[PDB]
């Protein structure tokens, strides 16, 4: 135990073994000698001092222990020869997520090891490598330790609500959380207040634009007929209903509500906690009616097409603004069908719902 | 959006104890490596310790190998630090910080920091 | 000594344009990386943006991937970012940063930063 160029008799512990050699060089032979070969010599010549040593990562390897013994300026110039002699552009330099050790890295592979941590990484999403990866994209990989995740998929649909994120209309912010029952929502960013099922603005006292508004002097907003401050007072069967006439699956069975809410603090995060009924997919009420309202918003569907003549009338009064009037001759088949067509003609759906 | 919350820092006689915390939100927190850096009063940013995603691999740096303990409870979403035997030179800002799978970088997040001095 | 000063912030409408600059001193800029990071309104520091030592490899978080672009120019010793469709959740403190290849330390030493926001 001694280093090989001075002789001096040290410990093992406290001299550098030579990655590529196992040549223990004392901390100032090894320091001294890699100047004046980065200083007076060519980078060629930093060759071990000890022994005699075209696969070139020796320079990744050699880059760890440079930057330890050796003078900032002079790693400094260790980098400018290694780009401006051999790499015509600066080193890649990876950071491991697991153990944050830096190294540089110029090989062949997809797989990197660490030089710390010894595990081994893909160099695109920088994630652990597994047998599954291999010849297939990082998309499709990380989707499939999602589609593994016990944890993710035990929270079932809740997480389905909160990937539909609520996007405030004016300030663009996206909260990644779930509608709930109220459909109120007042931006922190901004301070705007929306609907979060149709994004139409809630307009405070005497400032609605619409004609023939009779609530003008109240907090109120205009809603499209299919979003969900309507819907939600359809019953679940009614929805399902509309879902199956269009051949769309939805969940019944789960796959106190897990849906996260924030908890008002000196805002914490809160499970739901409502009462989850049979055939509610393991959700609330309300939150089962909000992840039915987005399937039949994802697919456009219309609500209008299970109206009854009564629930015509209400929405040409208030979408069209005439009270309608059966014409001589017609039966109730015939008017609901006239009422239909001039609505869904004349009114289209929600044009901002999130679809 | 992502929070690291660090708390636990102050005035401490040298020789004593100290535990830090930091509450992390926004984030899948069993799916990240944490780790804990500090600024000692005039000097640069400095590694202290990392802590594998669910526990299983701890790394210090060497001046703190063994006196300080990394720690995480991914059912609570917080991430600690015990630091025994403070001395003189571990007066400094602690921030904890969260592993990042982006190219670039090693950590993408870092808290407000706690600043801990040492009599 | 390193030295960071940071400019260029101000209050820019929502979709605008900015262009923040970094100008450096106290060691060799051409030998180190820099970076550029942003502290949100109660928040602490998130990642920016990372460029190599003479440019070769830019780097960015995800919400900024298409809308920065990090540059540098070695010969005056500064640091650049162009920010383009700037949005209300870009409302930050940019602080300049050198970068470091040690171990945890993206970045050792960041300036006193310049506030940008985004009208609502
Ligand atoms: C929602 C809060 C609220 O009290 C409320 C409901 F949770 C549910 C209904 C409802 C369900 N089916 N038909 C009606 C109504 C209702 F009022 C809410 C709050 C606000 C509001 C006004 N000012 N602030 C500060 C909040 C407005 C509208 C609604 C809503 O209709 O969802
Ligand atoms: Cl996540
Ligand atoms: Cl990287
Ligand atoms: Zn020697
Ligand atoms: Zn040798
Ligand atoms: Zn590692
Ligand atoms: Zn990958
Ligand atoms: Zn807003
Ligand atoms: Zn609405
Ligand atoms: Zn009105
Ligand atoms: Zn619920």
């Amino acid at each position: 135990q001694e280093c090989a160029v001075c002789g001096w008799a040290l410990p093992h512990n406290r001299m550098q073994a030579l990655t590529s050699c196992e040549c223990t060089i004392c901390p100032d032979c090894f320091r001294q000698h890699f100047t004046i070969a980065l200083k007076e010599k060519h980078i060629t010549d930093m060759v071990c001092p000890a022994c005699g040593r075209q696969l070139l990562s020796y320079f990744s390897t050699l880059d760890i222990q440079l930057r330890e013994s050796l003078e900032p300026d002079a790693y400094a110039l260790f980098h400018k020869k290694l780009t401006e002699g051999v790499l015509m552009r600066d080193p890649k330099f990876l950071w491991c997520a697991q153990c944050s050790f830096g190294f540089i890295y110029e090989r062949e592979q997809l797989e990197a090891t660490c030089p710390q941590c010894h595990q081994t990484f893909c160099v695109r999403c920088k994630r652990q490598w597994e047998e599954q990866h291999r010849g297939r994209s990082c998309e499709d990989f990380q989707n499939w330790k999602r589609m593994n995740d016990p944890e993710y998929q035990a929270q079932g649909l809740a997480m389905y609500l909160q990937e539909n994120g609520i996007d405030c209309p004016k300030c663009k912010f996206s909260y990644a959380l779930a509608r709930g029952g109220c459909m109120h929502f007042h931006c922190t960013q901004c301070r705007h207040q929306f609907c979060s099922g149709c994004y139409n603005a809630f307009y405070a006292k005497n400032k609605c634009p619409e004609p023939n508004c009779r609530v003008k002097k109240s907090l109120h907003g205009h809603h499209p007929r299919d979003c969900l401050f309507y819907l939600r007072d359809w019953t679940a069967l009614r929805l399902q209903k509309l879902l199956q006439d269009n051949n769309v699956m939805f969940n019944t069975e789960p796959p106190g509500c897990r849906v996260i809410e924030q908890k008002e603090v000196p805002l914490r995060d809160e499970a739901c906690g409502k009462e989850t009924p049979a055939g509610y997919a393991g959700l609330c009420q309300a939150h089962y009616k909000e992840y039915l309202v987005s399937l039949i918003n994802a697919h456009s569907l219309d609500p209008a097409t299970l109206y009854e003549v009564e629930e015509l009338e209400t929405a040409t009064e208030r979408y069209l603004h005439v009270r309608p009037q059966p014409l001589a001759g017609e039966d109730p088949p015939a008017y609901q069908a006239r009422l239909l067509q001039k609505l869904t003609e004349e009114v289209p759906l929600g044009q901002s719902i999130p679809r | 959006e992502v929070q690291l919350l660090e708390s636990g820092g102050g005035l401490v006689q040298p020789g004593g104890s100290l535990r830090l915390s930091c509450a992390a939100s926004g984030f899948t927190f069993r799916g990240y490596s944490m780790a804990w850096v500090r600024q000692a009063p005039g000097k640069g940013l400095e590694w202290v310790s990392t802590i594998s995603p669910i526990g299983t691999y701890t790394y210090y740096a060497d001046s703190v190998k063994g006196r300080f303990t990394i720690s995480r409870d991914n059912s609570k979403n917080t991430l600690y630090l015990q630091m025994n035997s403070l001395r003189a030179e571990d007066t400094a800002v602690y921030y904890c910080a969260k592993g990042s799978y982006s190219r670039g970088t090693p950590f993408d997040y870092w808290g407000q920091g706690t600043l801990v001095t040492v009599s």
